[PDB]
DNA sequence: GCCTTGACCTTCCCCTTGCTGGAAGGTTTAACCTGTGTGCAGTCTGACGCGGCG
C-alpha cells in the first residue's frame, strides 16, 4: 500500500479474482537509501544466506 | 544515560535513525560492522516479520534455520 | 523592539556566583550594533554586532 | 501491441494525428453554470463565441 | 615584506575558511612592476628565444629542417598562405611572394652545401668546419624563429633523446638492479669509450668477485646495449654537441618561461578588478578570476613590444573576451550558445529604452520593428528565456512542504489497464482458440503474437508456401470467422477499450 | 529479497569502478528546444541505460527486438528504462581530495590517528604549510611541520635530501606509510608505564583503532579520493511541469560546476604554469 | 519595480484577506504581529512575551 | 585570397563559389591551415568565367566545360 | 480449399535544376584603467566534548 510494485499490483490482480493473498518482496525507499549511501564513498551490501 | 544508551548500541541501524546517524556510520564503516538482525526497527525497514508477536513463532524457525543454514 | 537603548541584568549563568550579570545595549534603525557588559569577575568587555 | 493491433485489424478504426484536451467536472461536484469569461492576445484572431 | 606578515596572520588566522581571503593575500604580496618591467621581461623573452633559434642551426642529426618544410609545402607548385609567413623572413630591422622566398631559401643551400663537406675535414670540430658551423649560424642570426610547425624539430630530437636517453636507463634496468656495480667507476669508464664495450675489462680489471658472476642476464643485457648501438648507427653522429644544442634552447625556454610569470603576478590586480564588475551575479567570483588568469596568459605569452604601448589594455581586451565567453557557455544547465545569448542581451539593451520612452512595457511587434526581425523568433526566445525552478523549493505557506510534493509519476502504468490488458490477451487467445488452427497460428505470427518479431506477407507465405493473394484472402476468411456476432461479445466491450 | 545481514566497510577505487558502467567527461544535459541527452553529459544514456522501454536515442532499435543490441550512431544499449534507479556513474580526477567526514565530525578518525592537530592539517591541505613526508636525513622528522620560508630555509640546507611538500597527496603518502601492527603493540605496552587517565584513555581508543583497521580488512589509503561516484539520474531528476518550465534537483547545480573546475586543471595540466593559481584551483575544487 | 512588487506579494505580510465577513475584513487588517523581519520566531521566543 | 574580398570581385558569395567547386567547375583552391579558400588570379579569371557563362546561358555543366577550355 | 494469373493502386525512399537560408562553432582588436567585502546576523540554549591553558 506504499512501496513494493510487484507486490501491490499481483495483488490487485489477485483479490479481483477473490484470492487474499500476498507475495511481498523489498521496497524502494530502501535500496534508494542504499543508492544514496554508495555515493558517499561507501561499500555497503548485503550477505547472502 | 538514557539517549547516549539509545545511541551506544549493539548494532547501528536503528541508532543511525533518530539521533546523529553521521558518527554512528562514520565509526561503523570503518569498523567492518554487520548487524544481524534481531531488533525490531532491524526487521521494519526490510518490511520482513518482526521477531516478535504472530511472528516470534515463525522466527524461531529463522533462528534454528540460522543454526542448521 | 524600537531604536535607542536598553540595559537588563541577567541572573548569574555562572550560577556558581548567584550573582547579577549587568549589560546594555543599543540599537539603530539601521547600521551596527554594541554591547558593554560586565563580566562576573568584575571586569567590563564589550562587543559590536 | 500486437492485440489492440489486432482490434485495429478487424475493425480498422484509426486515430487521427490530434487528440482531445477538455477540460471537464471535477469528480463530485455538480453545479449551475452562470457565466464565462474568455481572454486572448492582442493580434489573434478573436474566435467566434470569442 | 609581506610574507614577514603573512608569517604572523597565517599563524594567527582565525580559523578562517575563504580562499577569497588566501588568494587575495598571497597575491597582494607582490605588487605592480611595468613599464619598464614590461619591456625588460620583453627582452629577455624574446633574448630567450633568440638564443633558442640561435641554437637550432648547425643541425647534424635534425636533417629535415627549414629547407626541407619549405619544399614540401612547394611540393604541389603552389601557397603563400600563413605556414610561409612563420618560416625565414628577414624584418627589416606579410605574404611572400616566391622569388623572394626562393632567394631566402637558396644562400641558405649554399651554406649547407659548402658546410657538410667540411664536417669531415679532418674532424667533426675543424677550425674552418667550425668556421662553416659558426658562419651558418651567424647567416641565420640575422633571421628569426619559424612557426609552431618548428615544434616537430624539436620533436625529432626529443623522440630520438627520449629514446636513447630510455635505451641508457634501460641498460641500466638490465646492469644495475640485479648485480652489484660500482657508481664511481662506471660513470668515468662510460664515459671513456662511447662506442665499444672496452669498459668492459677496465672496469673489471679490479677482478670484482661479483664481475665473475656475470651469467643468465647477459644475454639480456648486451642485447640491451645493442638497441643503443643500433640508435647510434642510426643517428650517425655521437652525443656531446647535441646535448649542447639542447640545454642551451631548453634554458632558452625557461628563460621566457619564468619570464612570463611576473608578468603574470604584474597585472592580477586589474584582473580582479574587472572580474568583480562582472561578478554582478552571473555566476561566482574565483572561477570569473581564474579565467581571468588565463586571460593574462595567453596576453603575455604572444605579446607585440613594438608598438610601444602599455602591454596591459591589450591583456585588457583579451581577458575581456575570455572571462565574457566563459560566463554565457557555462552558468546554465541547458546549453544555450553565445548567438541567443547575445540576441538576447540586445533585446534587453532595446528594451530598456521602450520601457522609458513609453513608461510602458514593450510589444512583439514594436521592438521587432526597431530590431528589424520577425516574430517567432521573439516567442521562442521569451519561451526559452527563462530557467529552472529547483525541485525543493517552499511552497507552502511556511516550510509546510516543499514542491516535491506536488509532482506526478505520469509515466509508467494504470494496474486497471494493465489488468484490462491481460484480460484483453485472454480473451484474444481463447478466440484465436475457436479458428483454424492454421489461420490462428499464421495469424499469431503475421501479427507477431507468441513470438518477439512480426513476419510479414511473402516471408509468412514461403515459410508455410509461396502465395501471396490467397494469403491475403486467408485473411479476409478469418475475418468472416471472427466477424461473427456471437463471437465479438469477449471484445464488443473492448470495441470500447 | 531474502538475505542474511548487512554489510558494510570502507570502498576501493577497484570496487567504484566496478559498480560503474562508463565515465563521465563533460558536465552538459540537454538541448533547448530538442530536449536530447548528450555524449558525456549528465542523463547520456550510453551509460546509464536507455531512455524509454528499449529504444534508442535515434530510433533505430525498438520494441525488444534487438535485445542486447547497442545503436552505435548514439550508443545506447537496448533496455527497459527501469535502470534509471541503478547505473551509477563514475569519475576520475587529477589530485585527490579528502572526504570532509573523516575528519571534520569531532575526533577526526584519520588526523587522531596520527595524534596529529587538525590545525596542521588545515594549514596543508588550505595550502598554508608544507610538511615532511618522512624524514630522508637525520635532521628532521616525519609528520614535520614546514612553513614555506622554514621548508625553504632547510631546502638551502639540503636541497634534495628530504622529502616535504604542501598538500594532500602528501599525506595520502604519509597514511600509506604507516604500519598498524608494531604501533599497536607499542602502545599497548607503553600503557604500562603511566597508566593515569590521559595516557590510559589515548593509548585505549588508539589501540582499539588500529585493531579496527585490521580485522575489519579497512585501510587508511582509502580514506580519501581518486575516484568519485556519479548518483544516477532520476534520483536527482531535471523535469518540465505544466507551464513548460523545468524545475532542477539542486543536487545537479552541485555536481556540474565540480565538473568542469577538474577539466580545467587539465588544461593547465599542459602548461606547468605557477602553481599558485594550481593552488587556487585545488583549494576550489575541495571547497566545492 | 522588482523590489516594490516582490514586497507586495511575497512577503509574509501580504495575504489573501477574509471574505467570509465583513468583521473578517475589518479585524485581519487590524491585526498586530512580531513576526517576520525585525522580529521574532516562535521557538526563540517565549513566555514572558 | 580573401575569400569575401574575392567573391565581392566576382560579385557572387561564398556559398556560391562553394557551390561550384563542389560541382568541379573550377581549379581546386586550396585552404589555409585555418581554413580559408586559397583563391588566385586564376581562380579570379575561373570564376568571372564561370559567372557570365550562364548570365549567357552556359549551364553548371558547359560552363565548368568554359572554364577546362579556359585552362585548356 | 490448394495454386497462380494478370493487372491495377497506395505508400516510402531516392533522384534530377541553382541555389538560398539557417544553425552551431571557431579566432583576433593596441589610449587606459591594478586587494573584495556589501549586507548577512541577530546574539535560542542546555548538555556535553574537548583544546588549550593553569
Ligand atoms: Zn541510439
Amino acid at each position: 500500500k506504499s512501496d513494493d510494485v510487484n507486490g501491490r499490483t499481483k495483488m490487485y490482480k489477485n483479490i479481483v479474482d477473490g484470492n487474499h493473498q500476498m507475495e511481498p518482496g523489498m521496497p524502494e525507499s530502501f535500496n534508494v537509501l542504499l543508492k544514496e549511501i554508495r555515493s558517499l564513498g561507501i561499500n555497503i551490501e548485503l550477505e547472502d544466506e | 544515560g538514557i539517549t547516549k544508551a539509545s545511541l551506544a548500541t549493539e548494532s547501528f541501524i536503528s541508532a543511525a535513525s533518530f539521533q546523529e546517524t553521521t558518527r554512528v556510520l562514520t565509526e561503523a564503516a570503518v569498523a567492518g560492522k554487520r548487524d544481524e538482525l534481531r531488533g525490531l526497527k532491524e526487521n521494519v525497514i526490510v518490511g520482513r516479520l518482526i521477531p516478535a508477536g504472530t511472528g516470534y513463532a515463525y522466527h524461531q524457525d529463522r533462528m534454528r534455520r540460522r543454526a542448521a543454514g | 523592539r524600537s531604536p535607542g537603548v536598553f540595559f537588563d541584568s541577567d541572573k548569574g549563568k555562572t550560577h556558581s556566583s548567584g550573582k547579577v550579570l549587568y549589560n546594555a545595549r543599543i540599537i539603530p534603525y539601521r547600521g551596527s550594533w554594541l554591547d558593554f557588559e560586565f563580566d562576573p569577575k568584575d571586569n567590563l568587555f564589550v562587543r559590536i554586532d | 501491441t500486437p492485440e489492440e493491433k489486432l482490434l485495429r485489424a478487424i475493425f480498422g478504426e484509426k486515430a487521427s494525428d490530434v487528440k482531445d484536451s477538455s477540460l471537464r467536472v471535477p469528480n463530485g461536484v455538480s453545479g449551475t453554470v452562470i457565466d464565462v469569461q474568455v481572454f486572448t492576445r492582442d493580434g489573434v484572431e478573436k474566435d467566434k463565441r470569442a | 615584506a609581506a610574507a614577514q606578515v603573512l608569517s604572523s596572520v597565517e599563524s594567527e588566522i582565525g580559523r578562517t575558511t575563504d580562499p577569497v581571503r588566501m588568494y587575495m593575500r598571497e597575491m597582494g604580496t607582490v605588487e605592480l612592476l611595468t613599464r619598464e618591467g614590461e619591456i625588460d621581461i620583453a627582452k629577455r623573452i624574446e633574448d630567450g628565444i633568440n638564443q633558442v633559434q640561435c641554437s637550432v642551426a648547425e643541425y647534424p642529426e635534425a636533417i629535415t629542417y627549414l629547407l626541407e618544410q619549405y619544399d614540401r609545402v612547394e611540393a604541389e607548385e603552389a601557397r603563400l598562405s600563413d605556414l610561409i609567413t612563420g618560416f625565414v623572413d628577414p624584418n627589416a630591422e606579410n605574404s611572400i611572394d616566391p622569388e623572394l622566398a626562393r632567394e631566402k631559401f637558396a644562400e641558405l643551400r649554399a651554406q649547407y652545401v659548402v658546410t657538410r663537406d667540411t664536417i669531415k675535414a679532418k674532424g667533426r670540430s675543424h677550425a674552418t668546419a667550425q668556421e662553416e658551423i659558426l658562419k651558418l649560424s651567424e647567416v641565420f642570426k640575422q633571421f628569426r624563429l619559424v612557426p609552431k610547425q618548428f615544434d616537430y624539430l624539436v620533436n625529432s630530437m626529443r623522440v630520438m633523446m627520449d629514446r636513447v636517453r630510455t635505451q641508457e636507463r634501460l641498460i641500466m634496468k638490465l646492469c644495475v638492479e640485479q648485480c652489484k656495480m660500482p657508481k664511481k667507476n662506471f660513470i668515468t669508464l662510460f664515459t671513456g669509450n662511447e662506442t665499444s664495450d672496452t669498459w668492459f675489462n677496465a672496469a673489471i680489471a679490479m677482478n670484482k668477485p661479483w664481475s665473475e658472476k656475470l651469467h643468465d642476464v647477459s644475454e639480456e643485457v648486451h642485447r640491451a646495449l645493442q638497441k643503443l648501438q643500433q640508435i647510434e648507427e642510426e643517428t650517425g653522429l655521437t652525443i656531446e654537441q647535441v646535448k649542447d644544442i639542447n640545454r642551451r634552447m631548453s634554458i632558452g625556454e625557461a628563460k621566457a618561461r619564468r619570464a612570463k610569470k611576473e608578468m603574470v603576478e604584474a597585472n592580477l590586480r586589474l584582473v580582479i578588478s574587472i572580474a568583480k564588475k562582472y561578478t554582478n551575479r552571473g555566476l561566482q567570483f574565483l572561477d570569473l578570476i581564474q579565467e581571468g588568469n588565463i586571460g593574462l596568459m595567453k596576453a603575455v605569452d604572444k605579446f607585440e613590444y613594438r608598438r610601444g604601448y602599455k602591454f596591459s589594455t591589450y591583456a585588457t581586451w583579451w581577458i575581456r573576451q575570455a572571462i565574457t565567453r566563459s560566463i554565457a557557455d557555462q552558468a546554465r544547465t541547458i546549453r544555450i550558445p553565445v548567438h541567443m545569448i547575445e540576441t538576447i542581451n540586445k533585446l534587453n539593451r532595446i528594451s530598456r529604452q521602450m520601457l522609458q520612452e513609453m513608461g510602458r512595457e514593450p510589444t512583439p511587434e514594436e521592438l521587432a520593428e526597431r530590431m528589424l526581425m520577425p516574430e517567432d523568433k521573439i516567442r521562442k526566445v521569451l519561451k526559452i528565456a527563462k530557467e529552472p525552478i529547483s525541485m525543493e523549493t517552499p511552497i507552502g505557506d511556511d516550510e509546510d512542504s516543499h514542491l516535491g510534493d506536488f509532482i506526478e509519476d505520469t509515466t509508467l502504468e494504470l494496474p486497471l489497464d494493465s489488468a484490462t490488458t491481460e484480460s484483453l490477451r485472454a480473451a484474444t487467445h481463447d478466440v484465436l482458440a475457436g479458428l483454424t488452427a492454421r489461420e490462428a497460428k499464421v495469424l499469431r505470427m503475421r501479427f507477431g503474437i507468441d513470438m518477439n518479431t512480426d513476419y510479414t506477407l511473402e516471408e509468412v507465405g514461403k515459410q508455410f508456401d509461396v502465395t501471396r493473394e490467397r494469403i491475403r484472402q486467408i485473411e479476409a476468411k478469418a475475418l468472416r470467422k471472427l466477424r461473427h456476432p456471437s463471437r465479438s461479445e469477449v471484445l464488443r466491450s473492448f470495441l470500447d477499450d | 529479497e531474502e538475505f542474511d545481514a548487512i554489510k558494510i566497510a570502507l570502498a576501493s577505487p577497484d570496487m567504484i569502478r566496478s559498480w560503474s558502467f562508463g565515465e563521465v567527461k563533460k558536465p552538459e544535459t540537454i538541448n533547448y528546444r530538442t530536449f536530447k541527452p548528450e555524449r558525456d553529459g549528465l542523463f547520456c544514456a550510453r551509460i546509464f541505460g536507455p531512455v524509454k522501454d528499449y529504444e534508442c536515442l535515434c530510433g533505430k532499435y525498438k520494441r525488444l527486438k534487438h535485445r542486447g543490441v547497442i545503436c552505435e550512431k548514439c550508443g545506447v544499449e537496448v533496455t527497459q528504462t527501469k535502470v534509471r534507479r541503478e547505473r551509477m556513474g563514475h569519475i576520475e580526477l587529477a589530485s585527490p581530495t579528502a572526504h570532509i567526514w573523516f575528519l571534520k565530525s569531532l575526533p577526526s578518525r584519520i588526523g587522531l590517528l596520527l595524534d596529529m592537530p587538525l590545525r596542521d592539517i588545515e594549514r596543508v591541505l588550505y595550502f598554508e604549510s608544507y610538511v615532511v613526508i618522512e624524514g630522508g636525513m637525520t635532521n628532521l622528522e616525519r609528520q614535520q611541520i614546514l612553513t614555506e620560508e622554514q621548508y625553504l630555509d632547510a631546502l638551502e640546507e639540503f636541497g634534495d635530501e628530504f622529502d616535504a611538500k604542501m598538500g594532500a597527496e602528501a599525506i595520502q603518502a604519509l597514511l600509506k606509510s604507516m604500519d598498524l601492527e608494531q604501533e599497536c603493540e607499542q602502545l599497548r605496552e607503553e600503557l604500562n608505564e603511566t597508566n593515569s587517565e590521559t595516557k590510559r584513555k589515548k593509548l585505549t581508543k588508539r589501540i582499539k583503532l588500529l585493531e579496527a583497521f585490521v580485522q575489519s580488512g579497512n585501510k587508511p589509503e582509502w580514506m580519501i579520493l581518486t575516484v568519485l561516484p556519479v548518483l544516477p539520474p532520476d534520483l536527482r531528476p531535471l523535469v518540465p511541469l505544466d507551464g513548460g518550465r523545468f524545475a532542477t534537483s539542486d543536487l545537479n547545480d552541485l555536481y556540474r560546476r565540480v565538473i568542469n573546475r577538474n577539466n580545467r586543471l587539465k588544461r593547465l595540466l599542459d602548461l606547468a604554469a605557477p602553481d599558485i593559481i594550481v593552488r587556487n584551483e585545488k583549494r576550489m575544487l575541495q571547497e566545492a | 519595480s522588482a523590489a516594490v512588487k516582490e514586497f507586495f506579494g511575497s512577503s509574509q505580510l501580504s495575504q489573501f484577506m477574509d471574505q467570509n465577513n465583513p468583521l473578517s475584513e475589518i479585524t485581519h487588517k487590524r491585526r498586530i504581529s512580531a513576526l517576520g523581519p525585525g522580529g521574532l520566531t516562535r521557538e526563540r521566543a517565549g513566555f514572558e512575551v | 585570397m580573401n575569400i569575401s574580398d574575392v567573391a565581392k570581385i566576382t560579385g557572387l558569395t561564398s556559398k556560391a563559389i562553394r557551390f561550384y567547386e563542389e560541382k568541379g567547375l573550377v581549379t581546386p583552391p586550396m585552404r589555409s591551415e585555418n581554413g580559408y579558400r586559397t583563391y588566385t588570379q586564376q581562380h579570379l579569371n575561373e570564376l568571372t568565367l564561370l559567372r557570365q557563362a550562364r548570365q549567357v546561358g552556359f549551364n553548371l555543366e558547359e560552363s565548368g566545360e568554359l572554364v577546362n577550355l579556359f585552362n585548356d
